[PDB]
């Protein structure tokens, strides 16, 4: 499969031996041309407007418009100090795209951070990277040193006079750090509790300054827009969501990997034409479209385009667009128990429904796994689904926690009902006291 | 006449809330026929309060809407914690509903004072005299709070504070005992080294046992290692 | 500002949030993490009300009254069925790990958690699993520590650190193992650490000097006095 | 609807009869959980209202109860007339299997009500007890 | 455990007690007196007791010569066994640590997990 | 008794040079102490707090918040096996059983000689090559229960 720069703006300059592309090879393959154009012939407001009308949406999983998020920065000239943060955390299970994007193409991320910092007038930039990506950290630090040596970073970048300093901040292993306000709290050396919005980080983010947080893939989509134009980016795919997207199927498939596809690609082509379908002797049962925090979908939803609006109307979310396939061998109750165990142990502990209701669901699913389920357990799980939704918890971690549980209850209720064997008992008999025999 | 405002600090003993006094104890006060039953099984006469508007019983008023400023305790039905003060306020976190108790004795004067001309000279450390620098302690300087037995475990052990230069001049380290005479009475204390204390001064814990608060600003003689 | 709570019109201060505005009007909304002197953080999720967009609105949306401004022309419901169910569910979640301690707890009869458990109408337990436990710390001669009773409302750390300026109290740990205390055993160094026994809505921080000769709040004879 | 629900009992025919006889503004209907219509009557119309209830087609023939209430400490008096004290009259019609509670509001200084003894003779002891325990004079 | 629920639930107010604590930390009544000349034998204290400590027993023969002797102290009330509830123990339910029962050793309790523990 | 080394103090101060607030170097300071000594001992919290100018309670809250900062002594090599959903589908349970059989310990425990510390961990971002594990700095993919005893002997 040939990868031309016209249709694969992100993964065309990859090497077949999975080796990182350094500054000489990156600049040979049309490197920093968008950065040169943006920092020489374009105003920062012009770059922000170009990103806004290019239709670039957030690649983290929420789909918010990048230009709209950039336009919400304050217009005051007294707010000179500004921060641009790259969310290289990628702690969601089933997500491995930023690792590939930063282990072998770090200069694309560096160029995108440079363009976005010039557009946002961001005086400093940080890459909030997870601590498990050691080789990605090494490659990013080497690329930053190479760009500083070549004058692409630091003071007086290519004669413009714009000063930009880029740092790499390694995390210490917590899933909630990927949330943008919790990312800002973790960057400030605090416990990674999220913050209430409003105020949004564009108004008062890192250290009270205007701050913009963007995913790795969004900032990697930026230089192609700035180098090839808005009209080229709008014409990659004939869908509502513009540009390409890193999609891929994982989990007991023939070719578990990652590819770059235009928006509107149906999920069957990713599973069959790219991942090779399921393995030998295993048939399809379910799939999660966008990582661990998304609703399960059945085989009937496999003929659906991978867009935000299409998966949103199906009762799920596009998410990171890295789908995971569940075969018939995997028990749904055990899978949901594993998911909820992860979600409960990665709670930040700030708010009551997540902190005290996810362990209840975990214990219920543990009992259902061992056949110790009792009547009212599935009702308790449904009540937890209703009361851990959006607006009820302080952040969006717990709605994403209860999405797979409620989708698996909706689609595979016979597996959850098979775990209820024992009669409900909460009390023991106390000798001398007759119980209130409720009927 | 300068203390004439103390009449309005609280209403007199004839003050009533719709004819009844203000209760000192909650409505569910217990053990009234047993708390004194070991002394005598006959219940004693309820203590009369001729001095104030409060009664030594629950036979009184503690309504949050009662027109008064003196609230003995906050209780409302359904609110047993200190959050019942919300029920006792006009707005939550503001003032009490019918004004806070207490009246200022004087207003702000129409005209001010003159400038105090007497600027003191700078501190000069004289040989053989040690200026007493007061060190106050929240647990130990107030007279009656020292008598509280729970404060002894919280009260610091009393040392004397010395500058590093003065302690090196006297040849004393941290923790050694030095003896000094004030008003012809020699007392001994251990030493801590106070870096921030200016030389020529010695630091003393005011209000402790044997060290009066009147010693602040006084001088010390013959302060030497015991 | 003008708000409409449960079909009744009220005039409030627009600078206030909905929780303090409704509490100033005599309405009873359960709350844990909010304090009048500390501000709003939206942690405990107990103060839920149903906000409607306009007067002709049936769906509404559950919002935190402590985090929602009492702006002019607001429409909310406290006694909405879904809001009552959510507040009862929050109390129930707090009760899953709470120890069976009220007879031997100095906060009994003076406990905000007891009052809000009764206020939401939650008296039936369906949780059957284990309750998490914690070791206690020695906090000095004045404050007794009992971390089993904690509901993780963050009022102690907010008061002690942000308000009182203390440094030796903090929150440690993670998801449901959040621990509120000192990094090591020792006396609380703040001169205003004693206000924790009223700031804490549970019996975690208690008056040790009172706990020596303990009696319940209803058994006390009180008077207004000056320190 | 449960039996303990708060009701105004405005569908009671006695409310319509009182409205037709004395006017809509002559009394105030209070919503309670007593299960009976509670009607606040002016003091000067109490004997007229009692006579009208006594001469109904299925009349209120028994004075079930008559007593007082000290309203001075009552905080939740929403939907109620201004009253330092009040006197209530519980009357039963056996032919209707119904009952009505009339209520008269009294100021603290003006604690006198016309006597009900000319209509119901058990009001003698009931008014003596109300005078004894509340200090309300019955003229 | 000297929780004082029986004293406040008494409509006559004829129970008086004071909480004391042993060195292990368990609560107990320092004294416990009941004025039986006032008691109406209504059983509200036994109903209010969360530990089944106070109990009303089938014994009516309580006549006395002097009214002072109807004040029963703790030495006249505390019996040698469990009475009508032979097995209930409040201190196996309470989270408070006492002698022979540490944190996590009560019923439906998990062992305490330190915040310094390596498990996520 | 704890004392920060000169290299540790220099690295921590250089980390405080990177931010406009010295508190922002707390996670990196804890990671520096952990890299130098295997874990973060009790006096290291007060030492880092004294260097950074923040309370020790803040440092302790940060250290106990993050799972990759060890506040208890660990072994000379830390195995971190993924127990998330994709590695559950790919069968991490056989890997965990093989590790528990070879090391004769439970997760969260260390070996008797202090050689290995077994720990579950969140998703390692290598789900397409699952199951995955992370020994001290090396990530191993495509794990099989037969290859675990061979893989463990190369970490002496
Ligand atoms: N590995 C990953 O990348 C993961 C991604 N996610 C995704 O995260 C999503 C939730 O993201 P959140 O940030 O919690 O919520 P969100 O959807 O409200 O915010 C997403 C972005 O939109 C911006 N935004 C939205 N409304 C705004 C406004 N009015 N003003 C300014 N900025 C505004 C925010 O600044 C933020 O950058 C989930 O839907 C899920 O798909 C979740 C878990 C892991
Ligand atoms: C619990 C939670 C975890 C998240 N983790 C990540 C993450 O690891 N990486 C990421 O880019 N976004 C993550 N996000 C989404 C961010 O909040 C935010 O949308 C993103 O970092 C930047 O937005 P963008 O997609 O417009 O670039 C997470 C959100 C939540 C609620
Ligand atoms: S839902 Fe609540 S407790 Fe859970 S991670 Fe978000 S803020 Fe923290
Ligand atoms: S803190 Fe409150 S609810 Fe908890 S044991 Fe004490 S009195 Fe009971
Ligand atoms: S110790 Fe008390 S004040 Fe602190 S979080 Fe827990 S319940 Fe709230
Ligand atoms: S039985 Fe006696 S002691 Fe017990 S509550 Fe009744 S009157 Fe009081
Ligand atoms: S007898 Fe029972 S109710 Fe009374 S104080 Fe003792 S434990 Fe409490
Ligand atoms: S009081 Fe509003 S969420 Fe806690
Ligand atoms: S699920 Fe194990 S590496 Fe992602």
């Amino acid at each position: 499969i040939i990868r031309t720069p016209e249709t694969h703006p992100l993964t065309w300059r990859l090497r077949d031996d999975k080796q990182p592309v350094w500054l000489d090879e990156y600049r040979s393959k049309n490197g920093y041309e968008g950065a040169r154009k943006a920092l020489t012939g374009l105003s920062p407001d012009e770059i922000v407007n170009q990103v806004k009308d290019a239709g670039l949406k957030g690649r983290g999983g929420a789909g918010f418009s990048t230009g709209l998020k950039w336009s919400l920065m304050p217009k005051d000239e007294s707010m000179n100090i500004r921060y641009l943060l790259c969310n290289a955390d990628e702690m969601e299970p089933g997500t491995y795209k930023d690792r590939l994007l930063m282990e072998q193409l770090p200069h694309l991320l560096v160029e995108g951070m440079l363009i976005s910092a010039f557009a946002l007038k961001a005086y400093r930039g940080y890459i909030f990277l997870r601590g498990e990506y050691i080789e990605a950290a090494v490659n990013l630090r080497r690329a930053i040193a190479e760009a500083t040596e070549a004058g692409l970073l630091g003071k007086n970048i290519m004669g413009t006079g714009f000063d930009f300093e880029l740092f790499v901040h390694t995390g210490a292993g917590r899933y909630i750090c990927g949330e943008e306000t919790a990312l800002i709290n973790s960057l400030e050396g605090r416990r990674a509790n999220p913050r209430s919005k409003p105020p949004f980080p564009a108004t008062s983010g890192a250290w009270g300054k205007p701050t913009c947080v963007n995913n790795v893939e969004t900032l990697c989509n930026v230089p192609a827009i700035l180098a090839n134009g808005v009209e080229w980016y709008q014409n990659i795919s004939k869908s509502k969501d513009a540009g390409t997207k890193l999609m891929g199927f994982s989990g007991r498939v023939k070719n578990p990997g990652l590819w770059e596809l235009p928006f509107g690609t149906t999920a069957r082509e990713i599973l069959e034409d790219y991942a090779g379908g399921m393995r030998d002797g295993l048939k399809f049962k379910a799939w999660q479209p966008g990582g661990a925090g998304t609703d399960f979908l059945t085989e009937a939803h496999l003929d659906l385009p991978m867009e935000f609006e299409s998966i949103g109307k199906a009762g799920s979310r596009l998410g990171t667009a890295l789908a995971m396939a569940v075969d018939h061998e995997i028990n749904m109750v055990s899978l949901v128990r594993n998911l909820e165990e992860f979600f409960a142990r990665e709670s930040c502990g700030w708010c009551t429904p997540c902190r005290d209701g996810l362990p209840w669901s975990v214990k219920i699913l543990r009992a259902l796994e061992r056949g110790e389920g009792q009547p009212g357990d599935i009702e308790t799980l449904e009540q937890l689904c209703r009361f851990l939704g959006p607006g009820k918890t302080f952040c969006a971690h717990a709605p994403g926690a209860v999405e797979p549980l409620q989708s698996a209850i909706k689609y595979f209720r016979e597996e959850f009902e098979a775990g209820i064997k024992q009669p409900f008992s909460n009390t023991h008999l106390i000798n001398g006291i007759q119980p209130n025999l409720l009927k | 006449p300068e203390l004439a405002g103390i009449k309005d600090a609280a209403p007199d003993a004839t003050f009533r809330i719709r004819g009844q006094k203000l209760a000192r104890e909650p409505h569910r006060y217990s053990g009234r026929t047993a708390m004194r039953a070991n002394i005598s099984v006959h219940e004693p006469r309820q203590p009369q309060d001729i001095d104030t508007m409060f009664t030594f019983s629950m036979e009184g008023n503690n309504q949050p809407t009662a027109h008064r400023s003196q609230v003995p305790f906050a209780w409302a039905p359904g609110w047993n914690s200190p959050q019942a003060w919300n029920k006792f306020q006009d707005e939550v976190g503001g003032k009490l509903r019918f004004g806070d108790p207490g009246v200022r004795l004087f207003e702000t004067s129409e005209n001010g004072l003159d400038y105090f001309t007497s600027v003191p000279a700078r501190f000069q450390p004289q040989d053989g005299k040690w200026r007493i620098a007061p060190y106050y302690h929240l647990f130990g300087s107030d007279e009656l709070s020292q008598r509280a037995p729970v404060f002894q475990s919280r009260m610091p052990q009393p040392y004397i504070k010395l500058n590093p230069a003065d302690a090196a001049k006297l040849g004393v380290n941290a923790g050694t005992r030095v003896s000094f005479s004030y008003d012809g009475n020699t007392v001994t204390l251990p030493v801590e080294i106070a870096e921030g204390l200016t030389a020529g001064q010695v630091g003393l814990p005011m209000g402790m046992s044997g060290i009066a608060p009147v010693l602040a600003g006084a001088h010390l003689e013959d302060l030497k290692e015991a | 500002a003008t708000i409409h709570v449960d079909g009744k019109e009220y005039e409030v201060n627009g600078a206030d949030n909905l929780l303090e505005a409704c509490l100033s009007l005599g309405l009873d909304i359960p709350y844990f993490c909010w304090h009048p002197a500390l501000g709003s953080v939206g942690a405990c999720r107990q103060c839920a009300v149903k906000q409607y967009q306009n007067a002709e609105d049936t769906r509404g949306r559950l919002v935190m009254s402590c985090m929602t401004p009492a702006s002019d022309g607001t429409f909310i419901s406290i006694d909405d069925e879904e809001a009552k169910q959510f507040r009862e569910s929050v109390v129930e979640w707090l009760m899953t790990n709470h120890p069976h301690d009220c007879p031997v707890c100095e906060e009994g009869g003076n406990c905000h958690l007891q009052d809000m458990t009764v206020m939401t109408g939650h008296s039936f337990r369906r949780y059957r699993f284990t309750k998490r436990t914690h070791r206690n710390q020695d906090l000095g001669p004045f404050i007794s520590h009992e971390m089993n009773r904690c509901i993780a409302c963050y009022r102690c750390v907010r008061y002690y650190k942000d308000y009182a300026g203390g440094t030796d109290l903090g929150v440690y740990g993670a998801h449901d193992n959040v621990y509120f205390g000192r990094p090591e055993d020792g006396t609380l160094e703040s001169e205003f650490s004693g206000n924790l026994v009223e700031i804490c809505p549970t019996g975690v921080f208690t008056d040790k000097t009172h706990s020596e000769r303990y009696n319940r709040k209803w058994d006390m004879q009180f008077a207004p006095s000056i320190c | 609807e449960p039996a303990w629900q708060t009701r105004d009992h405005l569908d009671d025919p006695v409310i319509g009869e009182l409205r037709n006889r004395f006017g809509p503004d002559a009394f105030t209907v209070q919503a309670t959980r007593t299960g009976v219509p509670v009607v606040w009557i002016k003091r000067e119309q109490l004997l007229e209202v009692g006579d009208f209830l006594k001469k109904l087609p299925k009349p209120y023939v028994m004075l079930f109860d008559l007593h007082g209430m000290d309203e001075r400490l009552r905080t939740h008096r929403e939907g109620l007339p201004a009253a330092d004290f009040s006197v209530f009259y519980h009357l039963i019609s056996i032919d209707r299997n119904r009952d009505i509670m009339l209520k008269v509001a009294l100021a603290e200084n003006d604690l006198h009500v016309p006597t009900f003894t000319k209509l119901f003779p058990n009001a003698n002891w009931y008014e003596r007890e109300t005078w004894d325990l509340f200090g309300i004079t019955f003229d | 455990v000297a929780c004082n629920l029986c004293a406040v639930a008494c409509p006559v107010g004829c129970i008086s007690l004071q909480k004391a604590e042993t060195k292990d930390g368990r609560w107990y009544p320092e004294f416990f007196r009941i004025n039986f000349s006032r008691c109406i034998f209504c059983g509200l204290c036994e109903e209010a007791c969360p530990t089944t400590a106070i109990q009303l027993t089938p014994d009516f023969e309580m006549g006395e010569y002097k009214r002072q002797d109807l004040v029963y102290e703790k030495e006249d009330l505390l019996i040698s066994g469990p009475g009508k509830y032979p097995e209930y123990n409040f201190y196996r339910m309470a989270g408070m640590a006492i002698d022979g029962k540490d944190k996590g050793e009560a019923e439906n309790e998990a062992k305490p997990i330190d915040v310094k523990s390596l498990l996520p | 008794a704890f004392e920060l080394s000169a290299a540790e103090r220099e690295a921590i101060e250089h980390e405080m040079h990177h931010y406009e607030d010295p508190r922002a170097a707390s996670i990196e300071a804890l990671k520096i102490v952990q890299k130098q000594r295997g874990w973060v001992p009790d006096g290291a919290i007060h030492a880092i707090a004294d260097v950074l100018g923040i309370p020790a309670s803040d440092v302790e809250g940060v250290a106990t918040f993050y799972s990759q900062i060890f506040r208890q002594p660990v072994g000379r090599h830390v195995i971190r096996y993924c127990d998330s959903v994709v590695c559950h589908i790919n069968g991490y349970q056989g890997i965990q059983a093989a590790l528990e059989k070879k090391l004769n310990i439970k997760p969260g425990q260390t070996t008797f000689d202090g050689r290995f510390t077994l720990l579950p961990t969140c998703c390692l971002g290598n789900c397409d090559k699952g199951p995955n594990m992370m020994i001290d700095e090396d990530t191993h993919a495509h794990l099989t229960p037969e290859a675990i005893p061979e893989l463990l002997e190369r970490y002496k």
